[PDB]
């Protein structure tokens, strides 16, 4: 359900796994390498950000924008009003792109393997699956994330 | 350059490979190959015919299996030799003459299978780097298809 | 372009002091509010540009989320000061997001610069005005690229 | 001695150690063929197309590559008779029009053994297992 | 799902994450610490192996048997005949305990957290959820693992 | 049980031929060789496995049995330096063999001689002493009580 | 240009046969072999060097030319990992070849094949790929614009 | 002066001081930093190579060309035929610039400071002043380098 | 193969590596002559004055020193035919009254090659270049 406790747990684990400095770029590159290995076809949806070359400034800038979205969103997990306003802002940016909601399921799987892989053994997968649902639901609206 | 197969991409490819490579049993190799061909066939129906001698219609026959093991041995010999291009060149020529003058075997089919590997690898290999991989896979095929049609 | 590696390292370190994954959203919009309040004070005319984010009530979920994404944008820019390639692409994108909105003036970004140079020292341990000026100015110019 | 299930497992592991991932392969194969041609200099003549006169050449090195690649396939298949024999038949046909004597096959056998021992050490080399399973391999490459 | 490629992937990653010697017990202990943290009630189901004290030899023997089981099962992933006969075996051992199937879902979650936490960012979560299902299904028979 | 230095050697040699890294196929081909040998030594014991389809040693049911047996052996070896847990592990394995009517202690003596005969063919520089010192204690614990 | 790992190899192999430590004699004997070969490939280009006394390739004027050519090549290789400066260095070398009427881009292709043919005879374990990846880019920069 | 023994000495010391790879640029940069410190006015003579900013690629290319020239000239020290033809070459390149010969005296000084500073105490200064003269003379034709 | 300008440069460098500055010289020369006398034990008889029966003796070691010293001069002169041939003539006269067969010269050739390869590794040994240039050297020591 992603109650307040799980939200706190997830904020804590994200912070540790996200890190400082360039470790964030590394985290992001891992997250996106996993997304494209999980769903090789999702890569085509990003021609606008030059996904042909993942190490290109255009795509790296995209990686930065996404993990920055994850960061600000997770940081607002404790304030419903701020959280929902931002999730709608994100939805507005993703709708005109007509994206298959299933991709967001793959993204979450990648998010978990990346945060878990960095955080280590005490990673709380159930908490993350539940709270990630809130994000996905807030961005896509597809009740598949209900 | 720029899309050249660099020294680091080679180290990286040997890594992606050395990992999913079983040095003792054919189980892993075999599985990777068959899956690569299934994928190529499903994307290029007309291709199965080129493998009638090895029973390309029966991917699980002792004959096609032994063929997949040979293809995987060819790729393995080339991936290892990325570290010593002088000899690689000699090896890639020999392979070229082994694919040369065999109707259909054409560059187009190599680009196809290159896509098959890109779809198979990530499923079996951990920490797969598609960019580095293709840059060197291509370097390898280019030597294999020197004398062929588009 | 931008600033030197040594200057960027100082700015990145001083910024991380007050902004990072471990910093709660509340501290973020608290900074966000003091900053925009200061901006509005210096350029009252700019305030109306934020009616879409409910600038009317700055303690609203809509305005909170706005300042949070603004700060997140500044954070992204700062952390990429030593990767000019990616930074150029990041600033280009940010710029587009502003030029898309009408009413913005270049002088509004110079104002924001003063606000930051005034606000940060009260948050950062032993703030370095020179290193920040060296790195912020080019950043601000890249984002305000094309504004009248 | 017989190349039984156990000997096949031993050979697989010991071969994996010796053959390795690829870094020591060139030295491995050179050691081998330098032994072959010393014990049987006469045999070089069959390798005119791959510069058998100079095993330091890329041409021969590539050949050496192909040979070891062939042994690897057989060792890897030693526990899968069905496919193993299918592979031995392929090797057989690649050597059919070359007139290789059962005595040259035995030479290469010892060359391969010495090379493997040279790589993993006499302290662990299992001569009985290797001879038995190499017999099984060459024996099949010669039809029988 | 859990085709042959994912079974090989899983075998690789499991071997790395599982490790040799004493590192095995540590992995074992983390797996079970997650399980009980994820579902505190499941602990009372193990009074027969002294779950009361996880550091006790009785419970360590249990941990060892369980990961040994996961290991032998994962090693048979390629041979359906041996795999199913062995899952049937494990099944005849869990059936008389009237175990609620939802706990096998908790187990898997814990398993993924522990394998990914130890294996790192390249952990293939989708592959593990698919292949774990095959295991759970063989032991429970519940089509929730379908 | 056995020394920490001995256990170390046993664990190292064992992991040479058995670890989470290779084929279940190899696992059961070692298993079949082990039991086939136990049968030739004590043919009277073959019948005890009729339940795992000992009739056809190439059947999934029997392959799974040997897999199970080797995993147990592996579990015991990897715990040689954890006397407390190993004691508990062997007591359990011991219970799984007692409930089986028809099992004589002498069968575990034969199994011992089989292992000491099969292992050296698979392991580099097999060490009979280090193995004896570590296995025998095990065996007695798993066969303590029976006929 | 070319990778940092590639450049490293090129610089290492090149310094094997060329460095501030050995004889100008060796320098020009490599030079003569290089041009003699360029001539046999494209004899039409030999005339372009009549100004440095290509008539007598053993003359101080021509020896000095090859010395000059190899020093340039050396200067380029040693700057493979300094993209900025190398770009500037090749632009300059590029200007020194454009002003020379009669120079076709194809001549630099032949020069390329000569280098790939001569170098392996002088260098231990010459690496054609690492060299191609680093040289080709160079060559295009020094021959970008011409016929 | 600059007999064959001093030419060999100079070749040795130059090779050591000059070094391989990137150490070459450093030596190059020091040589030119001394030249401009010794005679600040000489800097304006290099506006064509952007001496305005010594860290600029234009000027680094110049530094590289110059030390490369010193290097190829020093390597020919033993073959008068090639050496003179090459000094003539360098001469036809410096002549049209109407360069005051006194600057070549500054250059040498700077060169000695940089070679000796890098080579150490066994630097043979007399040998270098004699052999440098031969170089300067071939490039300028001024008999002050006599 | 021919001992051309390029091969001469290669041989020079590879020889320099193998021969070195002097620390590994004794082992270098011992490896060489231990090979010579094994392939041709009969030849020792020509070395009675320098204890050819015991190559571990200072007397022989000094001789080995002189021989390598002789190869070094020739390798160093390979790019100066004029002086090279002058030196080969000197070596020729030092061997004239000893009846060395063109077959013993070839032996020493392989002994020297193996030693050099043993020193720098088969990975970089250039057999063609060495054979060609050693032919050129012995060929000249035998007058022609
Ligand atoms: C700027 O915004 C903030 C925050 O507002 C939020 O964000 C906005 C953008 C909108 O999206 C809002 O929807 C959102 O809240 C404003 O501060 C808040 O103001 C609200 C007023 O709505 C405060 O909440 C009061 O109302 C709640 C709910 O009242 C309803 O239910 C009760 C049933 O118990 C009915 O009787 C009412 O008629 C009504 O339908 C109420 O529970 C609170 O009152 C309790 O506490 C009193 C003691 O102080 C008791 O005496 C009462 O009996 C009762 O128990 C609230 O008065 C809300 O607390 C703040 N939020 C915060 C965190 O400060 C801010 O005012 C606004 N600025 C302006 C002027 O625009
Ligand atoms: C002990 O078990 C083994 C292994 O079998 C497994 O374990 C058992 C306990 C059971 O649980 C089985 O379900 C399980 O698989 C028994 O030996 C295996 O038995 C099968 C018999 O089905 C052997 O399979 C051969 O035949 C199949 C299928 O044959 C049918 O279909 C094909 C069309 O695809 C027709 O062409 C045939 O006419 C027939 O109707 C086939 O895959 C193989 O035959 C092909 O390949 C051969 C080369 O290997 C060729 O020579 C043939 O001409 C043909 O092309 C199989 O040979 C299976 O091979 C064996 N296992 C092995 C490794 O030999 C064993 O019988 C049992 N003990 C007893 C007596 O009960
Ligand atoms: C291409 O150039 C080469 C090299 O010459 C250089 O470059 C040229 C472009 C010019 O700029 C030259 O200034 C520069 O040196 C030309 O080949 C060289 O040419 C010289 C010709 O002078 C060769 O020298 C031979 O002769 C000298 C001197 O000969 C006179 O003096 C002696 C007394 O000391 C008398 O005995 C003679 O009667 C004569 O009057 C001498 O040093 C050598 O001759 C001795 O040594 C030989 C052994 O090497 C003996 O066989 C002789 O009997 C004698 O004792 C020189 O052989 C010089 O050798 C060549 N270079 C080489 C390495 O051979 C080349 O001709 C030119 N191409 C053309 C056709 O123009
Ligand atoms: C739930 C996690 C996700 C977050 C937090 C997220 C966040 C973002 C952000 C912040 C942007 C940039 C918006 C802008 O400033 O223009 C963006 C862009 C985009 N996202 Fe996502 N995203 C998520 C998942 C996805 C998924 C699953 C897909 C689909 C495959 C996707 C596809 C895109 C595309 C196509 C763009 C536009 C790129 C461009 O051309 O600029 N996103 N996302
Ligand atoms: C780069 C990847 C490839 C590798 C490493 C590879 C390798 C090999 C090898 C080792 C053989 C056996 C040679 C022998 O022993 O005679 C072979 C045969 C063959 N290959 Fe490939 N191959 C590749 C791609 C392809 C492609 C793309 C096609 C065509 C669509 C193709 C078609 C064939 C055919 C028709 C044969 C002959 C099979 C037979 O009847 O024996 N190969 N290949
Ligand atoms: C240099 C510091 C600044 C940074 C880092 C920054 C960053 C951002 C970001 C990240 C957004 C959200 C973009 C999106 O996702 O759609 C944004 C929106 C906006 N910014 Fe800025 N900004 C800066 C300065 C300014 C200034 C000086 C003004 C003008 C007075 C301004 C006016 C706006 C407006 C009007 C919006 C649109 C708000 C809306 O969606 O209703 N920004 N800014
Ligand atoms: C130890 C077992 C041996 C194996 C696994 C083996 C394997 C191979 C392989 C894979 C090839 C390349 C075939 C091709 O691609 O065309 C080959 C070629 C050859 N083998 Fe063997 N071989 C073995 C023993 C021998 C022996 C004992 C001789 C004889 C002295 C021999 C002589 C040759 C010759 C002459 C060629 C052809 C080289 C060429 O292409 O010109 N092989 N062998
Ligand atoms: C798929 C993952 C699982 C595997 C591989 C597994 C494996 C095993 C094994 C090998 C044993 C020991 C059998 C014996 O030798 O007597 C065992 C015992 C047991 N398992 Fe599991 N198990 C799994 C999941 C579970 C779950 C989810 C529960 C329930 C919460 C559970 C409850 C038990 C209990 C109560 C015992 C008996 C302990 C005792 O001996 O007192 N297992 N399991
Ligand atoms: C010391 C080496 C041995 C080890 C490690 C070992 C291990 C095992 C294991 C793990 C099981 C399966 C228990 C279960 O999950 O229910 C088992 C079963 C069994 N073992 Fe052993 N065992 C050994 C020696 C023997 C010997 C010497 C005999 C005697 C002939 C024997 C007879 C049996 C029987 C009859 C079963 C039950 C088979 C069935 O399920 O039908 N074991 N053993
Ligand atoms: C990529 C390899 C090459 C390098 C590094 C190179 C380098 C040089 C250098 C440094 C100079 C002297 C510039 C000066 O100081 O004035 C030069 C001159 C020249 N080069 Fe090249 N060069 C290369 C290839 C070629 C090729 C392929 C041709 C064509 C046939 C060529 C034709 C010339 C000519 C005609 C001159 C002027 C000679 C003169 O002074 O009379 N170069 N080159
Ligand atoms: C003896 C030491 C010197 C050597 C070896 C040397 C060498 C060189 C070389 C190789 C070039 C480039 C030629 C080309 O490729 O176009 C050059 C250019 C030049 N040199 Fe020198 N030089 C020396 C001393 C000087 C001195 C003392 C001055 C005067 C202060 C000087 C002024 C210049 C100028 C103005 C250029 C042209 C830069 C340009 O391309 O714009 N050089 N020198
Ligand atoms: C590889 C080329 C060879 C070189 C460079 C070489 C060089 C030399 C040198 C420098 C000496 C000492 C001369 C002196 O100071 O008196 C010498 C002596 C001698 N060499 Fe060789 N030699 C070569 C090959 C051979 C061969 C092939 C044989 C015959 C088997 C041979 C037999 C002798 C003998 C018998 C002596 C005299 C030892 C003595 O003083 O008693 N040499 N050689
Ligand atoms: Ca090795
Ligand atoms: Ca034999
Ligand atoms: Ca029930
Ligand atoms: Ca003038
Ligand atoms: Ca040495
Ligand atoms: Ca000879």
């Amino acid at each position: 359900d992603c109650n307040i406790l799980q939200r706190l747990k997830v904020k804590m684990q994200w912070a540790k796994a996200y890190g400082f400095g360039t470790e964030r770029a590394k985290f992001g590159n891992s997250l996106w390498t996993s997304i494209f290995n999980y769903a090789p076809d999702a890569r085509d949806l990003f021609k606008s950000v030059k996904s042909e070359d993942m190490r290109s400034p255009q795509f790296k800038a995209h990686i930065a924008r996404v993990i920055g979205g994850l960061d600000r969103v997770i940081s607002m997990f404790d304030n419903e009003d701020a959280l929902n306003a931002d999730l709608e802002h994100l939805k507005s940016q993703h709708d005109p792109r007509g994206l298959d909601a299933l991709n967001f399921v793959v993204f979450g799987k990648a998010l978990f393997a990346t945060v878990g892989g960095q955080f280590g053994v005490c990673f709380d997968l159930p908490a993350w699956e539940s709270c990630y649902k809130v994000i996905a639901m807030g961005i896509t609206g597809n009740d598949m994330f209900s | 350059s720029s899309n050249s197969c660099t020294t680091e991409d080679r180290r990286e490819m040997q890594l992606m490979w050395a990992n999913v490579w079983s040095a003792q049993f054919t189980g892993r190799r075999l599985a990777i190959a068959q899956a690569v061909f299934k994928d190529l066939f499903a994307h290029v129906p007309d291709a199965v015919g080129l493998f009638d001698r090895v029973h390309g219609t029966e991917i699980d026959s002792s004959e096609f299996k032994a063929h997949c093991i040979r293809v995987v041995n060819g790729l393995d010999s080339a991936i290892g030799l990325l570290s010593d291009p002088s000899t690689l060149n000699e090896q890639l020529s020999h392979l070229a003459t082994q694919h040369q003058e065999r109707a259909g075997v054409t560059k187009g089919g190599f680009s196809a299978i290159a896509q098959s590997f890109l779809r198979v690898m990530p499923q079996v290999a951990s920490c797969f780097n598609p960019d580095a991989w293709s840059r060197c896979f291509n370097r390898i095929t280019n030597g294999m298809t020197e004398g062929l049609a588009e | 372009e931008f600033c030197s590696e040594a200057d960027a390292t100082i700015v990145i370190k001083q910024w991380n002091q007050i902004y990072n994954a471990g910093i709660g959203a509340k501290s973020r919009w608290t900074m966000g509010n003091e900053i925009f309040s200061s901006l509005f004070k210096l350029k009252p005319e700019s305030e109306v540009l934020f009616n879409n984010v409910n600038v009317a009530n700055m303690s609203s979920g809509a305005f909170h989320a706005h300042t949070v994404r603004v700060l997140s944008g500044l954070d992204m820019g700062i952390n990429y000061l030593n990767d000019a390639g990616t930074l150029t692409s990041l600033t280009a994108h940010l710029a587009a997001q502003h030029v898309a909105r009408t009413g913005l003036k270049a002088v509004y970004f110079d104002a924001m610069g003063k606000v930051l140079m005034t606000v940060l020292p009260s948050l950062i341990d032993n703030f370095n005005p020179d290193a920040w000026r060296n790195c912020l100015l080019p950043l601000k110019n890249a984002i305000a690229k094309g504004l009248p | 001695s017989e190349c039984g299930p156990l000997q096949r497992l031993k050979v697989k592991r010991q071969w994996a150690e010796a053959y390795g991932s690829g870094n020591g392969r060139e030295e491995f194969g050179h050691f081998i063929w330098a032994n072959v041609f010393k014990v049987a200099p006469s045999a070089r003549d069959m390798f005119k197309r791959v510069r058998g006169d100079n095993i330091y050449t890329p041409a021969f090195r590539a050949h050496a590559t192909r040979v070891l690649g062939g042994l690897d396939m057989c060792v890897a298949l030693l526990d899968d008779e069905s496919v193993l024999n299918t592979q031995l038949a392929h090797l057989a046909s690649q050597h059919s029009s070359r007139g290789v004597s059962a005595e040259q096959y035995n030479v290469v056998e010892h060359a391969v053994m010495m090379g493997v021992e040279h790589e993993i050490g006499q302290n662990v080399f299992d001569k009985d297992a290797w001879q038995a399973c190499l017999d099984v391999i060459t024996s099949g490459i010669q039809g029988n």
